[PDB]
RNA sequence: AGCAUUUGUCUAAAAUACUUCCAUUAAUCAAGAACGAAAGUUAAGGGAGUGAAGACGAUCAGAUACCGUCGUAAUCUUAACCAUAAACUAUGCCGACUAGGUGUUGGAUGAAGUGCUUCCUUCAGUACCUUAUGAGAAAUCAAAGUCUUUGGGUUCUGGGG
RNA sequence: AGUCUGGUGCCAGCAGCCGCGGUAAUUCCAGCUCCAAUAGCGUAUAUUAAAAUUGUUGCAGUUAAAACGCUCGUAGUUGA
């Protein structure tokens, strides 16, 4: 079975991606997946995307923009502090200066950047550069 | 940048390095720091400044 | 010196209308006569210098009837201490033939590094501007930015082909065999030879195309 | 380009959107001449009302009806 | 420092070995049918043409900057 | 798939199959089992 | 038996500088052989005569695997000089 | 306009082989009944005036390369060689020839033109290991493995070749000062086929 | 594990088709359990052929062997046990994603040979060929891929000879 | 950092390891020279790194060590 959603749609478009397939279709919608596609959007990491409704979860069809290097989801849903964020980041991203590493905290999803300025740990979710 | 304890002890940091002469006055920023390199730092031997300054003839003689 | 170019981009760069190096990496041309690279980096009246070094010469064996047919292979590094490494191997019958070869074979390999910095503007480049990793046979070697804080943190090979290339300061690790020395080069100059493949924010955006030198210079090359 | 692609339809059940290839279907019984309401695919024996005359003759395919008989679609 | 190509079907990096990758030049016409001077140009990756797939990516391209008629 | 479990609330598989697994290793057998004290000449003093 | 590269490759090479003169006696290719080349052994004279002779022999049945020729340019000047359903289809669909 | 469409079509170039093959199937019109896949033609000429433009958009036409090893293409070849500047390579391919550079027969070229990518198939190759990017004659059982431009077309017929040939080097010659687009070419379709 | 004569009876099974019902009931699973080739054991039948043992005749320097002739036990049914096998795709199981073509066994949908037959489309089994700017230590692998750019879930196992 | 000089001659010995020593020993025994660290420098035993060879991060299990004969299933872990 499926356990966790997100998952299985980066890896699915990571997959395009890396093809080069330029348009894609993730299976499972969910509020978590609209979230993650439209945090990446709002930082210039993929494109418009459409959700298609159905009656039994929608589904979602990505514009590409031949750009993702590799995104994926990391697992389980690890606790992390606000102080641990630098250790993480370092270990887990291809530089300090680019690429995102993506959280859930009590404030909503975000990347480190903004926890950050924020404040408030939360749980890691994934990453994408 | 901002943190509290970063802009205090950098500046401290900063100003040791000052009080020994290893950065000049223009430079005055933590990536200077990393640029310290080991000559700039036997350069601030009193052996060597004695040797500049003359008194002596030779390192060796200082 | 002056030869006779074998070929049209060999007869370009012998006349001048290529203006450097960077023009022929650019529409990823095939570098074929080694003079081309030689003209560009002749060590006076130049830049900096290319530098030479026989890494590794290990002895192979064939093994017949009559006896075993020694040949000699050849590891030999080329580097012009700020941005082009090349790794050569040429395997000869005898010892300065195989040498002469593969210093021949470095020069056609060179390739240009990608340099960056860990912080900030302040600096020219200094590291490898993101984590590369390059794999040849068991060992896989990782090239991982560091700040200027730092040497070359590896081992012995990798802090001379890195030095060769002109990055100054990185973390670097390895996994397997790096006993077995050829792969680990050959391994070690496919991660530098990705640097620039990466695509980073400072390249996202779109822009022109140059004229191919084929077609620049396509006038001067049918007059012959 | 799979957002909106027409020729889709030839597909297995389970496509872009799901959609029943099953329909209902307005059938009248040869020479009796009533109306009935009727399912393409119906799994099980299927009278004529008058008197009860077989119509349709249930089997795992679309269900073969019987050699007579006119057939609207019933779709709205 | 120099900026290599970014390709012109798949938007992604050219790399400076590859030899795979090509730039065609398309030429323009005059009013009459008859060839300009100037040329619509794409550069095309290795991957696609390894992969064979460059035809149809091209085409798109083509549609895209307005010389095939037809699209896919 | 991975082989190793990996969930939140997992930890208990992960010490109990490393700890079991630690007494494959020739260096550790030697550290820490009994047989040393005894079959060692010196006891495991260095000296003599 | 059979004739070396050495030989082979002269037998070629004369024809190539002196087609005209050859011709479909031994003994004037002999002569002619004698007169061009170089080679220092009667024998091998003899033999580089036989076998051009032996190729001039065989042409006159179409080319020869070798040598640019008048012949041929010649040659190639005599050289030079309702429908399916579904295809009705398809030209009616055009249009 | 027309004319070039119907003295196409009158030839069979149409009638491509069975084996349809993914990458063309959307240049397939259908498969016939009989078991032969027809070929749109429509796109094939939009198609080949793209190509014109490319081969003449270069401006050492010398550096233009004909190939083929089929007897009854190779005059087809050589013909088109003869009328726009482009050089062919006919016969027996030299399977070192484009990426040695020390061979004596050589050739460095800029554009390559092939006759059929399986039939030819190392030139193919060899073209890709140094930047020539290829436009092909295309057919049923094709692979596209490096071509850019496919050209759809039979090119397994006699006849078809030369029609396709033939068509290709009148678009060339209209796009160069040659002839306007009015008058037709001079040179016979007869002239280009296999004796 | 294994299963090939005929028909009957009792049983299960999977796929398909389904505008049929239930509404997370699930996935993998230490513990424990069911089944578990062949040989062997215990007991009754049964006993043709085959045939460890054994007996001879040969072959060989020698032959307790290969080869030959004969030949108990076992091989077969019933009723118990045994619990292992290179019990082999030497590939844990569930789940998503990737790339073509050639087939094939089982359904269902449309169209075209003489209602039936065929072909098309499509599911589920299931192999093969080519292809991997995928992978691998290579052999090779459409999974051994989507991996230092390392984290979809999980049981078990290994750590020089 | 020594294909330097003598003695020994498979002996004596050295040698963590690979190996060296059977009459030219670049390894023994000396002498000479040279080299590393230096008022400190060797040796032993334990211990950490090196070891992503204990592996959460972060291993391997077709063939190198390693998928339970097969399935059900309780605890466990995981769950649109």
């Amino acid at each position: 079975v499926r356990m966790s959603v997100l998952a299985d749609c980066l890896k699915t478009i990571n997959n395009a991606e890396k093809r080069g397939r330029r348009q894609v279709l993730i299976r499972p919608s969910s509020k978590v997946v609209i979230k993650f596609l439209q945090y990446m959007q709002k930082k210039g990491y993929i494109g418009s995307f459409e959700i298609v409704d159905d009656h039994r979860s929608g589904k979602i069809v990505v514009n590409l923009l031949g750009r993702i290097n590799k995104c994926a989801v990391i697992s389980p849903r690890y606790d992390v502090k606000l102080d641990e964020i630098e250790k993480i980041i370092t270990s887990i991203l291809p530089s300090r200066l680019f690429g995102h590493l993506i959280l859930t905290t009590p404030y909503g999803i975000m990347d480190h950047e903004e926890a950050r300025r924020k404040h408030t740990g939360g749980k890691v979710l994934g990453f994408f550069f | 940048e901002k943190s509290s304890k970063r802009i205090f002890q950098g500046e401290a940091l900063l100003r040791r390095m000052v009080r020994q002469g290893l950065l000049g006055e223009n430079e005055e920023k933590l990536d200077y720091v990393l640029g310290l390199t080991l000559p700039k730092l036997l350069e601030r031997r009193l052996q060597t400044k004695v040797f500049k300054l003359g008194l002596a003839k030779s390192v060796h003689h200082a | 010196k002056n030869w006779v170019p074998v070929t049209k981009l060999g007869r370009l760069v012998k006349e001048g209308k290529i203006v450097s190096i960077e023009e022929i990496y650019l529409h990823s041309l095939p570098i074929k006569e080694y003079q081309i690279i030689d003209y560009f980096f002749q060590p006076n009246e130049c830049s900096h210098p290319l530098k030479d070094d026989v890494v590794k010469i290990m002895p192979v064996q064939k093994q017949t009837r009559a006896g075993q047919r020694t040949r000699f292979k050849a590891f030999v590094a080329i580097g012009d201490g700020n941005g082009h490494c090349g790794l050569g191997v040429k395997c000869a019958k005898e010892v300065a033939t195989a040498i002469r070869g593969a210093i021949i074979s470095a020069k056609l390999s060179l390739i240009p590094v990608r340099r960056g910095y860990w912080g900030n503007k302040i600096g020219d480049p200094h590291t490898v501007p993101m984590k590369v990793s390059g794999k040849c046979g068991s060992v896989r070697i990782r090239l991982v930015p560091a700040p200027r804080g730092t040497q070359i943190v590896g081992a012995p090979t990798t802090k001379k082909m890195l030095n060769f290339a002109g990055i100054k300061d990185c973390f670097s690790s390895s996994c397997g065999k790096t006993k077995t020395k050829g792969n680990f080069l050959r391994a070690i100059f496919n991660a530098l030879s990705k640097t620039y493949g990466y695509l980073t924010p400072d390249l996202w955006k779109v822009t022109n195309f140059d004229k191919s030198p084929y077609e620049e210079w396509s006038d001067f090359l049918e007059t012959y | 380009n799979p957002d909106p692609v027409e020729e889709s339809k030839k597909h297995k059940l389970k496509r872009l959107i799901p959609t029943p290839n099953s329909y209902f279907m307005d059938v009248k019984c040869p020479g009796c001449l009533q109306i009935t309401t009727l399912f393409s695919h119906a799994q099980n024996v299927v009278l004529c009302g008058s008197c009860n005359i077989m119509l349709c003759q249930p089997t795992g395919g679309k269900c073969k009806l019987t050699e007579g008989c006119s057939f609207r679609k019933k779709i709205e | 420092i120099y900026i290599p190509r970014k390709c012109s079907a798949t938007s992604r990096l050219i790399p400076a070995k590859e030899h795979g990758a090509v730039q065609i030049n398309v030429g323009m016409v005059d009013a009459n049918g008859v060839y300009n001077g100037k040329t619509e140009t794409f550069a095309i990756s290795g991957h696609v043409r390894q992969n064979g797939e460059s035809d149809a990516c091209l085409n798109r391209l083509m549609y895209e900057k307005k010389l095939l008629s037809f699209q896919n | 798939g991975s082989g190793k479990p990996s969930g939140l609330r997992a930890a208990r598989k992960l010490r109990i199959r490393r700890r079991t697994q630690r007494w494959a290793d020739k260096s550790y057998k030697k550290s820490h089992l009994g047989t040393r004290w005894k079959s060692n000449p010196f006891r495991g003093s260095s000296h003599a | 038996r059979v004739r070396t590269k050495t030989i082979k490759r002269a037998a070629r090479q004369i024809v190539e500088k002196y087609y005209a003169k050859l011709t479909l006696d031994f003994q004037i290719n002999k002569k002619i052989t004698e007169e061009v080349a170089i080679i220092p052994s009667k024998r091998m004279k003899n033999k580089v005569a036989g076998f051009v002779t032996h190729l001039m022999k065989r042409i006159q049945k179409g080319p020869v695997r070798g040598i640019s020729l008048k012949l041929q340019e010649e040659e190639r000047e005599r050289r030079l000089d309702y429908v399916e359903p579904d295809t009705l289809r398809m030209i009616k669909s055009l249009g | 306009k027309e004319e070039s469409i119907a003295k196409m079509l009158i030839c069979k170039v149409h009638i491509g082989t069975k084996n349809l093959e993914n990458k063309m199937k959307r240049y397939v019109y259908t498969r016939a009944k009989d078991g032969v896949h027809i070929i749109n033609l429509a796109k094939t000429y939009e198609k080949l005036q793209l190509a014109a433009r490319i081969i003449v958009a270069i401006s050492n036409p010398a550096d233009v390369v004909v190939v083929s090893a089929r007897p009854f293409g190779s005059r087809a070849v050589l013909k088109f060689a003869q009328y726009t500047g482009a050089q062919a390579i006919a016969g027996r391919w030299t399977p070192g020839m484009l990426t040695n550079q020390i061979i004596q027969k050589f050739t460095e070229p800029r554009l390559l033109i092939v006759t059929d990518p399986r039939t030819d198939a190392q030139s193919v190759k060899e073209s890709a290991y140094a930047n020539i990017p290829v436009i092909a004659l295309c057919d049923s059982d094709s692979p596209l493995e490096h071509v850019d431009i496919a050209i759809p077309c039979n090119n397994k017929g006699k006849e078809s070749i030369a029609l396709m040939y033939w068509l290709l080097a009148q678009e060339v010659l209209y796009l160069k000062g040659v002839i306007p687009r009015s008058e037709p070419w001079n040179v016979m379709v007869d002239m280009f086929l296999w004796r």
